[PDB]
RNA sequence: AUGAUGUCAUACUUAUCC
């Protein structure tokens, strides 16, 4: 009985999405990743339709999607991160109808192993560098610089690795031309692994902890690092440099707390719930998803609760430090 | 600290698995339930032996290896014969060999997945149970009854036998085609 | 042992700390070199250090009985240096 | 004497099958033989 | 302080630098915590494995991410 | 070459005593590790039946010792003269005779 | 029990041994006593002396 | 290898240098050690080529001249998903052949 | 085995004949010594083998106690003093905690061999230094090697200073700082100071490019010497400098930074060895400055250096001579200024016969002028040197010779002008022409001085092969092979340029010299032809290849390793392209000779030797050769049949194995053993090399392996687990797992052994088989053998599972059972049930 | 009737190597 499978409808599930120039030019694609499946989407801004420019099949599972570009550049790439031992890079061509591999560098072995890179990807935003590391126990960091050219390149990745140590989002810090850094929620369960009375397992909080990478060293260290007060779900890149402070955004269980490194003291914000709700009070809340809306002038955020409320984030600041968060719900 | 064989056997819903290395494990439970799976496979027999499972067959002189129909019927052996016999050429055919490669193929006797290598497997030539009304052709020839095999007329006098009490044999209480004279 | 309490070089001088090395030294090794003085100079340099590879680096230094006392002696005064407000060990607040 | 042989056999293993008449075995391969035996399952039909 | 233990090395060899291999001295409960970790990671890569544990559960994806997380330290608790 | 082991010593005796003693081709035909020359040399140093391999008495020390002045070189002539037929037994014994009165 | 092999040497089939050379299996003659062995199966073929 | 059984591999960080053999050990492997079905090409470590360290044989050692590459059956079994195998050690080989 | 007349002052003990009577018959047993000493070489083996097992027993002291004076025996040889060095290794890959009062007591005479003429004693050295440290402890070194700082001699501070530098490679950066950043700051004496400074340059050395990330701290120490008010600490200082920069790959440029402005100053104030000290220093730094600060600085730097070419001292001119190249080939400096200031007084002082006479000046020399060519451009250098080419001295000829040949083979040869290349032409034949050693530079100049200058040479065609012909008699012993391997070289430039008569010429002259008896030469010609093979084709050969093949048939008997060589590739490449000019009869022949050219003990000519046998093989047709094959004698156990074996392959590649195999599997029936495993192996390569096409073959070779693999003898079982891996990768995914899970079976009692290639190889196997057939079968063999306690079946059981545990170990989750949780522990994954 | 160790040949592997 030799069969032969066939594909009639595609998957419509999206688990993730980027949005960003990857045409090169002034419209702005929406890269969605499926399941199996890659998918190129580009919304009409006249007729308000959405249209699938390009579907390819990966032939195996995407687990991050980022998109990065470099200084003085007019397109964004598309870093991919599947089931695989190894970081690839594509850049849609129009011209071809295809996304097109820039570099394919192997890392490790095939599988969703816990030592395997592939489940969490940061991207500078600079585009200077590209970090992908593992869920534990393993971090690797390559360097993404231009040739004569123009053609994107890749260098040797530095490994950052640190055992029992459990990461649970990365993301890279926004940073003015200057060493790349990239936060990461971190958690040591070392101790918790030699206690059999579970005392060591109880008051371990999450570490956030941010690892700079010394562009002329060409190795990076774990600078800062410092723990939270409660375990963090996901975090919020917030653009600094010449526009706003460095800096980023812990989302947790019915608290946000934005805490940029150095000299800037931590405030923290409740999440705002629904007024006689007819949930369990003994459920939390946390965020779900969360964009940036990044402009010239100024700069907002927009993150969507368990319950689906999306607010609208705003964080007043200061000459150098952050003054207050400022929340308010858009809609439902 | 480690428990006995018989507390082990007791508390095990499969006891007919445990064996007596078994209690000097870090978790016997476990142990127990993985030899206990559906379609799992044993360990091999030189975990406890001391001839690393190849320095049993010293003085066995048996024959090396045995070609296949699909090879014999080709004439490249006798060729090859003939040719060690005059060093100590042919060009017989040439769609012949592909013939009994593609269409005179034969498919060889494979194994089960549970099927592992014993120690020796050359001696224990075990098949099924051939029991009480089924028997081989050449016994037959031996026996030389044209198509009851004649002792099951004495199967009528002395009676059912002790050894297999559910018998039926053909014509006495099972009222046959082939050589299969009871079920 | 003694050298199980985590401390920190940061918040204790180093200044005050040379004449009772200088004088453990002299007590251990009989005369006064160059490279035990270079070593404690670099086991307290860093802002967290180790008292156990400290004590390997000075518990086999001398023969192995005299250096557990050595490290014993320093770990004592820089706890109470570390444990005052001032940061300072007992030995230099009478002189 | 062969003592070595002995030790090597498996001989003078202290060992008792309750279940085959109270019976005492040398060894434990010989304890384990003896408590699947005729002697034993007799002995289990028996007692019933 | 004489400890008499110093695990550095002998002749370059052994010196396990990979995590979840084990050894033939490895206990039960330590492979039973590797395992269990190797299970949690596992969940934690595959998008269609944690979909499927998502679903059935009334919990939100990232919320039994965090919950998967922060049980990956000290599962059981005796190694 | 030549090491004279006790396997190939046996098979040596087994053919001269089947086969016969004036015929070393066929004694060489059936041992794969000497010639014909080298068989019956051994054949007649140490396979020999009638060589007296040991019981070195006074006797036969003193018919040697009177015998290598008279004929200083010549070993293999007064072989059978003395007794020993070896034609290495009597040069061990002068070796041993020559070192035991030295001193 | 001298049983030759397909390369050229010896096995012996009552030793149940390997012999490199023609001296070897002429050796297992007044050794590898495998004859006095079998008495137990000239007795458990023959239950009479 | 099979030649050479207490050689040591470097296994360090994979860089982008390119690897190369010698045109005394071209064609064959390095893990493998085979001279048929080559797929994926052979990338050294940073520390292993820099400076003389770089454009030399990752076996042999000697002047590599050709780009060297790991056998399919290697590949297959993700045994050049692996560090860098550079020889660093050299015991029981070319020691005794010098004196004579 | 016999005793030197002065070694019997060591191994008298052994000579009195007293014996059998607790230690003096330790040391007395212990002289198995001087079988490793002395002796054949089997006794060397068995007895250092028995020493070795024997170490636990004997333990580190009366061994030592009885080798060090031999290892510090006056008299020592070379062979012998490294045989020492063996035991000492392979007794201290064991013993771990018993050396520690031993430690100096070996250092003391090993630290002598770190500063050695020899190499090979250099690498070994610090091998067993490195066993040394990193076998005893941290503590061990630090506390044993102190007092050997402060020592009188220099000799031990310096070969101590390497010490320091072997046990911080094992030990690592780190975890040693504290003692050096304590020793460098030490008030008592200065030679201490010196010793540890020396120490960081060792260390830069060595680590090399590994010292990265400590490389700040490292330079907060020894920034501290360079104010010294002693001298010697200054200079070895900025070296140790120079060294970390030299390893410190473009970057850490600002680690370096606070050392820079004394160091600048320095350079003004400084008369001797000291200066040339920092403009080493700074020499490597300047690549990794900015290209505006380092602007200034460089052109602060080139005065100094023009003015200090004219020293007398060599290590001056080694310094500012790699100086001139990183300074000045530095992409921020301008030719003109270069061209006007520095190459006159560059090529009058530097170039001279001092110089090339020497080997580093010689080297180094050679690289900055390259460099500067790369920067000027060509027609200047080459045209200044040219006119040497013709000087009376080989070296010096040699010299500029490779410097020509590195520059045309960078630039390139289009700059050059039309008399400058007269004046080259002539002057490569002219130095050509006499030759008083045998080497390439003067060969693969001239190449690749032809093949740049591409078909600008074409006048010059005439005098070259004029020249190489009348060489080509000469001397045939020392010129022949030489004047024929510049026509191999010269080949395509002959052909492109469309030449027929000389390649008439090459021809049937270079054909006209088969006959030679010297191999040195013959071996050279067969190369010449063979180049010429590859430019004019086939059917073209003026020697027409019905002349030449037969002609070279009957040289197979050569034994010369370079005759064997290039004939069996000519034979090669004809073999291949054309083989249809020969008829089938000399093939056969040709193959009946080529059955003992296995002999080889080189691997190349197998190489050459079985790929032909191939071509010939497609040339001819299967049955025959490998019936051919199948003839082997088999007669030589180690090796010299398996390649005949890779022959079976590559013919059963050649045309189909759909044909083949049948006669195989009927000759492993021969009751011969080592021919069985032998074709057992023809079907390990043979899966390996056919991959895919397995897809049916196996179940024609699953019964076989079944009575190869039941095992009659060890090699049946390793070969048949080999042939069963590859078969396991080859056929992977396409559906026939079923008799490969049935082969499984019986692969898997082999797994408990001892022997190291039946365990490695049943390895592989079971590695391959874990892929073809997919972790949870495998799994469910293994889980069992992990609970036992019995000291082996957890040993290999747990091998096994990590070996199927570090592959696929994200496909393992679905396939561990279900486990029964205790009282303390909750043992069951409840995820799984979760039931929507 | 395996297995034990030990003197002592004999084959085999490592594409071992001038």
């Amino acid at each position: 009985m030799f069969l032969y499978n066939l594909t009639l409808q595609r998957a419509t599930g999206i688990s993730f999405a980027i949005h960003g120039n990857f045409s090169g030019t002034k419209q702005q694609e929406i890269v969605v990743s499926r399941g199996k499946i890659l998918e190129l989407l580009r919304p009409d801004p006249n007729t308000g339709k959405v249209h699938t420019l390009l579907t390819v099949e990966v032939f195996g599972v995407i687990r991050s999607l980022m998109a990065f570009r470099l200084t003085g550049g007019t397109k964004d790439y598309i870093v991919v991160g599947s089931d695989s031992g190894r970081i690839v890079i594509l850049e849609y061509q129009p011209s071809k109808n295809m996304f097109e591999k820039i570099h394919q560098e192997t890392f490790g072995k095939s599988g969703c192993r816990r030592i395997v890179p592939g489940q969490f990807l940061a991207v500078d935003p600079k585009g200077r560098a590209v970090m992908i590391s593992a869920i534990e126990k393993q971090k690797l960091v390559y360097i993404l610089n231009r040739d004569a050219a123009a053609r994107l390149t890749i260098s040797s990745p530095l490994e950052a690795h640190k055992a029992n140590t459990l990461v649970y989002h990365v993301v890279g810090v926004d940073v003015g031309f200057e060493n790349p850094m990239f936060a990461c929620l971190e958690m040591d369960y070392e101790e918790a692994d030699n206690d059999p009375t579970g005392e060591a397992a109880a008051n371990t909080q999450q570490t956030l902890t941010f690892y700079e990478l010394d562009l002329g060293l060409n190795h990076v260290v774990r600078k800062y690092s410092e723990p939270l007060e409660e375990h963090g779900n996901f975090l919020i890149t917030v653009p600094g440099g010449s526009d706003g402070p460095s800096g980023v955004l812990i989302c947790s269980e019915n608290y946000i707390t934005y805490k940029n490194f150095g000299d800037q003291p931590d405030i923290r914000c409740p999440i705002p719930r629904r007024r006689n709700d007819l949930d369990d009070p003994e459920r939390g809340m946390i965020f779900v998803c969360s964009a940036t809306h990044k402009t010239k002038s100024m700069f907002f955020f927009l993150a969507q609760t368990e319950q689906g409320d999306i607010f609208k984030i705003t964080l007043e600041t200061d000459e150098d430090m952050v003054t207050e968060i400022r929340l308010k719900y858009f809609d439902t | 600290n480690r428990f006995t064989v018989a507390e082990l056997k007791q508390l095990v819903a499969r006891p007919d698995v445990v064996e007596m290395h078994d209690v000097t494990a870090q978790d016997p439970k476990l142990l127990v339930h993985l030899k206990a799976t559906r379609n799992s496979v044993p360990v091999p027999r030189h975990w406890c032996f001391k001839r690393k499972y190849l320095q049993g067959k010293r003085g066995i002189e048996k024959p090396p290896f045995e070609l296949p129909d699909f090879i014999k019927r080709t004439g490249i052996q006798e060729m090859r014969e003939a040719l060690q016999e005059k060093e100590e050429k042919i060009d017989i055919d040439y769609q012949k060999l592909h013939d009994a490669f593609f269409k005179w193929q034969t498919k060889p006797k494979l194994t089960i997945h549970g099927d592992l290598y014993y120690e020796g497997k050359e001696f224990e030539t075990r098949l099924k149970e051939k029991k009480p009304g089924d028997l081989s052709d050449e016994l037959r020839i031996s026996l030389g009854m044209p198509v009851p095999p004649p002792w099951l007329i004495a199967m009528q006098r002395y009676g059912p036998p002790p050894s297999y009490p559910n018998l039926k044999i053909p014509g006495l209480n099972s009222p046959l085609y082939g050589d299969v004279f009871g079920t | 042992e003694c050298l199980e309490k985590k401390v920190d070089m940061s918040k204790v001088n180093l200044e005050v700390i040379k004449p009772w090395i200088t004088k453990r030294v002299t007590e251990i090794l009989g005369f006064e070199d160059d490279v035990v003085i270079e070593f404690i100079f670099n086991q307290l340099e860093v802002k967290n250090p180790d008292s156990k590879m400290m004590q390997i680096n000075l518990t086999g230094f001398l023969n192995g009985k005299n250096a557990r006392e050595f490290m014993g002696e320093l770990w004592p005064l820089l706890l109470s240096a570390q444990e005052n407000i001032a940061g300072i060990p007992s030995a230099f607040l009478e002189l | 004497i062969p003592y070595w042989l002995y030790k090597l056999h498996g001989l003078n293993i202290n060992y008792n099958c309750e279940i085959c008449g109270n019976y005492t075995y040398r060894g434990p391969k010989a304890f384990q033989r003896h408590f699947a035996e005729w002697r034993h399952a007799h002995g289990m039909r028996c007692l019933g | 302080m004489t400890d008499r233990y110093t695990i550095h090395s002998q002749l370059e060899h052994l010196q396990s630098k990979y995590i979840g291999t084990g050894h033939a001295d490895t206990t039960k409960w330590e492979w039973l915590v590797n395992q269990h970790r190797d299970s949690y990671c596992s969940y934690m890569g595959h998008f269609d494995l944690l979909n499927y544990f998502a679903i059935a559960e009334n919990e939100s994806k990232a919320r039994v991410r965090f919950n998967l997380m922060e049980k990956m330290l000290q599962p059981c608790g005796p190694p | 070459g030549g090491v004279w082991r006790n396997t190939e010593d046996e098979i040596l005796k087994a053919a001269v005593m089947k086969y016969g003693k004036n015929q070393w081709s066929r004694i060489a035909s059936l041992l794969h590790r000497k010639s014909a020359k080298q068989c019956k040399a051994r054949w007649y140093e140490w396979l020999d039946p009638s060589i007296k391999k040991t019981e070195w008495s006074r006797e036969e020390e003193e018919k040697l010792l009177h015998l290598a002045k008279l004929m200083p070189t010549q070993w293999r002539t007064i072989a059978p003269i003395i007794g020993r037929t070896a034609a290495q037994c009597l040069e061990h014994y002068e070796f041993l005779l020559d070192k035991a009165a030295q001193r | 029990y001298f049983m030759k092999n397909h390369l050229g040497s010896y096995e012996c089939k009552l030793c149940l041994t390997l012999h490199n050379n023609e001296g070897s299996y002429l050796a297992h003659t007044q050794g590898k006593k495998h004859q006095t062995n079998l008495a137990r199966r000239a007795a458990k073929e023959a239950k009479e002396a | 290898a099979k030649h050479h059984p207490d050689l040591i591999f470097c296994r360090k960080q994979a860089g982008v240098a390119i690897g190369r053999l010698c045109e005394k050990c071209d064609g064959k492997c390095v893990i493998c050690d085979s001279y048929v079905r080559p797929c994926t090409l052979v990338r050294i470590c940073d520390e292993c080529n820099y400076g003389s360290y770089q454009g030399r044989c990752v076996i042999c050692g000697g002047p590599g001249v050709s780009d060297a590459y790991y056998c399919k059956e290697c590949t297959i079994q993700e045994k050049d998903r692996d560090g860098c195998p550079k020889i660093v050690n050299l015991g029981s080989s070319k020691t005794d052949l010098f004196y004579e | 085995p016999f005793l030197k007349p002065d070694d019997i002052q060591y191994f008298d003990k052994l000579l009195v004949d007293v014996d059998e009577s607790e230690e003096q018959k330790e040391r007395k047993i212990m002289k198995l010594l001087l079988k490793i000493k002395n002796g054949t070489p089997p006794m060397r083996k068995a007895a250092l083998r028995q020493i070795t097992d024997k170490a636990r027993e004997f333990g580190a002291g009366p061994l030592f106690n009885q080798i060090l004076p031999l290892l510090m025996s006056p008299t020592l040889e070379d062979q012998e003093r490294h045989l020492l060095v063996k035991v000492i290794d392979r007794i201290l890959y064991k013993l771990d905690d018993l050396v520690r009062p031993y430690v100096h007591k070996i250092l003391v005479v090993i630290e002598p061999l770190l500063i050695d003429e020899d190499y090979y004693a250099r690498v070994e050295g610090r091998e067993i230094i490195s066993n040394l440290a990193k076998a005893a402890g941290l503590a061990t070194m630090i506390s044993t090697m102190r007092p050997d700082i402060d020592n009188m001699d220099e000799y031990v501070r310096n070969t101590t200073a390497r010490a320091f530098a072997v046990v911080a490679s094992a030990l690592g950066i780190p975890s040693l700082l504290p003692f050096l950043k304590a020793v460098c700051k030490s008030k008592k004496s200065w030679q201490a100071r010196h010793t540890g400074i020396k120490i960081v340059q060792q260390i830069a050395i060595l680590m090399g490019c590994a010292i990265l990330p400590h490389l700040r701290s490292l330079v907060e120490i020894i920034e501290h010497g360079l104010v010294d008010e002693q001298q010697k600490v200054r200079t070895i200082s900025a070296l140790a400098i120079a060294a970390l920069a030299e390893a410190a790959t473009p970057y850490g440029i600002e680690s370096f930074d606070s050392v820079l402005k004394p160091l600048w100053k320095g350079i003004r104030q400084h008369r001797g060895k000291g200066l040339a000290a920092f403009l080493k220093a700074i020499g490597y730094l300047i690549p990794l400055m900015d290209a505006e600060y380092a602007n200034y600085y460089t052109r602060e730097v080139m005065l100094i250096l023009i003015r200090e070419f004219q020293s007398p001292d060599e290590e001056m001119k080694k310094i500012v001579l790699k100086v001139v190249k990183q300074c000045c080939g530095t992409d921020g400096v301008e030719a003109n200024y270069i061209k006007t200031e520095i190459l006159p007084p560059f090529f009058k002082h530097f170039w001279q016969h001092r110089m090339a006479l020497d080997r580093r000046n010689y080297r180094q020399l050679v690289d900055t002028t390259v460099e500067l060519a790369n920067k000027v451009g060509a027609a200047e250098i080459i045209s200044r040197i040219v006119d040497d080419l013709k000087d009376e001295a080989e070296q010096y000829r040699k010299m500029v010779m490779e410097t020509i040949e590195k520059i045309m083979g960078n630039l390139g040869a289009a700059d050059i002008d039309h008399k400058l290349e007269e004046q080259l032409i002539d002057g490569i034949l002219y130095a050509f022409q006499e030759q008083t050693t045998e080497d390439s530079v003067m060969l693969n100049g001239f190449g690749t001085v032809v093949n740049a200058l591409g078909k600008r040479v074409k006048p010059y065609l005439p005098q070259i092969c004029g020249t190489v012909l009348w060489r080509l008699n000469n001397k045939s012993a020392k010129v022949r092979q030489q004047a024929a391997d510049l026509i191999s070289r010269t080949a395509v430039v002959m052909k492109t340029c469309q030449e027929e008569k000389l390649m008439g010429h090459l021809g049937v002259v270079l054909y006209e010299y088969l006959g030679e008896e010297y191999p040195e030469v013959l071996g050279s010609i067969l190369g010449a032809l063979k180049a010429i093979v590859n430019v004019i084709g086939m059917h073209k050969m003026t020697p027409p290849i019905k002349d030449l093949l037969p002609r070279l048939t009957p040289i197979l008997k050569n034994r010369h390793e370079k005759v064997q060589e290039n004939c069996i590739d000519l034979v090669g490449r004809i073999a291949d392209r054309g083989a249809e000019y020969v008829s089938a009869r000399e093939w056969m022949r040709i193959c009946f000779e080529l059955l003992e050219l296995l002999k080889a003990h080189k691997k190349a000519i197998r190489r050459a030797t079985v790929n032909t046998f191939g071509y010939i093989a497609k040339a001819i047709g299967p049955h025959d050769v490998l019936a051919t094959l199948l003839n082997n004698l088999k007669v030589q156990e180690r090796q010299n049949r398996v390649c005949t074996t890779v022959a079976i392959a590559i013919v059963a590649e050649t045309c189909s194995p759909f044909t083949v195999l049948p006669a195989l599997m009927n000759e492993y029936r021969v009751p011969e053993l080592n021919v069985q495993n032998g074709v057992l192996k023809s079907l390990s390569f043979l899966f390996e090399y056919i991959g895919e096409m397995g897809k049916d073959y196996i179940y024609a070779v699953t019964p076989l392996l079944e009575d190869a693999l039941m095992d009659r003898d060890l090699v049946h079982r390793q070969t048949a687990s080999a042939v069963v891996q590859h078969m396991s990768l080859g056929v992977y995914g396409f559906g026939c797992e079923d008799s490969l899970n049935h082969l499984l079976n019986y692969v898997w009692p082999n797994v408990f052994e001892t022997s190291p290639h039946v365990i490695q190889a049943v390895m592989g196997a079971l590695e391959g088989l874990r892929v073809a057939i997919g972790p949870c079968r495998m799994l469910q063999y293994c889980l069992q053998g992990l609970f036992h306690p019995a000291r082996k079946v957890r040993d290999v059981y747990w091998k096994i599972y990590n070996s199927i545990y570090i592959g696929s170990q994200d496909a393992l989750i679905a396939h561990y059972p279900r486990i029964y949780n205790d009282d303390k522990n909750t043992y069951i994954r409840y995820e799984l049930d979760y039931i929507l």
